[PDB]
């Protein structure tokens, strides 16, 4: 009731209607966007901050993990040189709440070297029990990334759709190649986190400091 | 490809000597023995220090026949294929009663000790765990999976001399022979599969 | 130095020419915006909240004040019922700067009702000392802005000093609206306007952590 | 638009009464005086209690005298009030009257006047400069303290004489010659005063 008289409020204050307007270029945010990630890129010791925080994070949750792994080190870790790229930004009434709230929908698209590196071991049990668990050199990359992304403010809500595109380079070496069955388990595990956390209809809230003008906020140069 | 346990892990395990030597004693005490062969026995059963050497050269997920024995009683499964190759020092003895027959029936019965040695062993063999069910499988056909073999006799030195005692002493011996090739191709051999736990 | 280069990679991978590109229409930004801001001004309770918040900040400096005003009460505040319009975003080099940082420049208009009601006397001495000084209601309201903004990347933002600020006041002092009195509220409100938001004073605020972690995930 | 200060704070200040009773003081000792009046003293004074009104007619910018009055010896405010006073001021005035009817230093006579029933009207501007307080008074002077009843006592032995009261008349309106003079000398347009 007044609830969709205060979104109709909004759309009608705002020059847009929901049937009707273009989508928009978006550009500029690809733009800022890209200097803030050009910012945490150039963080030398942040591959180190990574590192540290991937590992932590594997060796607890390692039960989830399958069980034929050993110790998940990670020795190789690269960020990449491009920059994600968002264009098609529309605006839509929430689903299933009956005219409840607004959101937006962008396209988003991503093309560069996205790579970690693994190293584990096999065990096997109970013969003797333990194995000699052979060595694994796992290199996992990501290249594109294609996803219907929406946000909206109520905190910052953000999901992707089921329907995304994640495309896999994956490489191994064991002992002394190319083995696919790695590559397919590493994207189950990847997947899973990413469904798992950041993928409808789970989404994610991130807290809204506030932006009014204040004197402890304000430099010079 | 590089596997390598010193597996010392087992020599320790007086208690895998005696499950090994439960369960081999325990299928030689039951079998349809022949006429020849009063009792089978094994009284100094020894794994050996050397171990075999594995190379993987294949890796799947899934054989569609472990997860039939399953269903009768998920994609983080793993099946590794795998080539191995034992030439290491594995022995057994097995004490044997020798009714030896040669002049007449009955004529006599030996104490008889043989010893399994030098076994070689090459052959393919699949493995699948199932988070974590673990199963594993041979691949080599017509029990060829024993390819080496050597199995000697020692009877008293007073019968070391008469050819027709060692007529029967060879029936044993290759009765033992294809007793053994017997068991390892009706336990393991393809289709057949096992889990341990 | 040659951290130009850093911003060529940029532009160069990011559909994007300094010179060439055209403005954007930015509308999705004033949807989700008019959202927020909607949502602030249904709390009931934000209304008293900064009733005390400026109340406060009058309590904390009565020197940079005229003198010839006494205490300072706020009685009405209102607002408002419409949302503001960005439009015209642009990205060019940061000035002085000899070509480092980039930074957007967006249009920006506003029309309203941007109200709030004061209550205050004017004493002078040191006859008797103390006068008998006389009250004013001063509600006093902002209708129109017009502005010329400058955003880039913690957060940086800031004004062009050619900026339209277009007031509304009224007074009453026993029982007549005076123009000197919107005059020297106008004085005072564009005082602390400059003094934190406009070229060559920027304001920098903290950047929060955007990455997912499991403390921020919830779901409904 | 009123100025109502329950100004009690006069009504018992020892200080501002010998501070308008010393100002006046001072003012009587420097004049040059007719030879009829001999001395002019204060006896007595008091402001009273009963406050002048005052109307906030208007409020502007300050006027481009008040600066030259700031760099001879920004964001300021300046108020047009209407000032009206018909309350209590009194004053008491000794004075000795050289009286020369029959012949001159006839005799010398102790004298004391009452001003009251003071009324004063006119137009004020009052300047602040953050925090420089300015005074000055628009009406054309002298004749703005329009009202004013000044009874004289002198003593009993020379109450009948007409020719004593002429000039205690002469000695009356003299006073306020100079009470008009004082008042538009020191306050009228365009002259003011600082510090009040």
């Amino acid at each position: 009731n007044e609830r969709s008289r205060q979104i109709d409020d909004i759309l009608e204050k705002t020059y847009y209607n929901v049937d009707t307007h273009p989508a928009e270029s978006l550009d500029w945010f690809n733009v800022l966007i890209g200097q803030t990630i050009q910012q945490l890129r150039e963080e030398a010791w942040k591959k180190d901050n990574i590192v540290y925080s991937l590992n932590a994070f594997i060796e607890r949750k390692a039960q989830e993990l399958p069980s034929y792994l050993d110790s998940i080190k990670i020795t190789e870790l690269d960020i990449g040189h491009d920059f994600p790229i968002f264009s098609n930004c529309r605006i839509q009434y929430s689903p299933n709440s009956n005219g409840r709230k607004l959101e937006a929908k962008i396209d988003i698209d991503l093309n560069d070297r996205l790579a970690v590196g693994i190293e584990t071991r096999l065990l096997l049990n109970y013969p003797k029990p333990l194995t000699a668990s052979l060595p694994i050199n796992v290199t996992v990359s990501i290249i594109r990334f294609q996803a219907c992304l929406t946000v909206s403010l109520t905190f910052l809500m953000f999901s992707f759709a089921p329907e995304y595109r994640m495309e896999f380079e994956t490489q191994s070496l064991i002992g002394a190649e190319n083995i696919p069955k790695i590559g397919s388990l590493v994207e189950y595990q990847i997947k899973k986190w990413f469904v798992e956390r950041c993928v409808e209809p789970r989404f994610q809230f991130i807290k809204l400091p506030s932006v009014w003008p204040r004197s402890k906020n304000t430099r010079e140069g | 490809m590089s596997f390598d346990i010193n597996w010392s892990t087992l020599e320790s395990d007086n208690r895998l000597n005696d499950l090994i030597r439960k369960h081999l004693n325990s299928y030689l005490q039951n079998t349809q023995l022949p006429s020849y062969v009063s009792n089978l026995r094994v009284l100094d059963f020894d794994l050996g220090k050397v171990g075999p050497a594995i190379t993987l050269k294949e890796i799947t997920d899934p054989l569609d026949e472990f997860y039939d024995s399953i269903r009768e009683e998920s994609p983080n499964d793993i099946q590794f294929l795998l080539e191995v190759e034992y030439k290491g020092d594995l022995l057994v003895t097995i004490g044997a009663d020798l009714v030896l027959n040669y002049p007449v029936e009955k004529f006599m019965t030996l104490p008889v000790k043989l010893s399994i040695s030098d076994i070689g062993l090459h052959s393919l063999c699949i493995v699948a765990c199932l988070s974590k069910q673990l199963f594993l499988s041979f691949l080599c056909d017509g029990g060829s999976i024993v390819r080496s073999m050597k199995i000697e006799t020692e009877i008293g030195e007073q019968y070391q001399g008469q050819g027709s005692v060692l007529r029967s002493v060879g029936e044993l011996e290759q009765f033992l022979f294809t007793i053994f090739k017997d068991f390892l191709r009706k336990e393991l051999a393809w289709p057949s599969w096992i889990n341990l736990d």
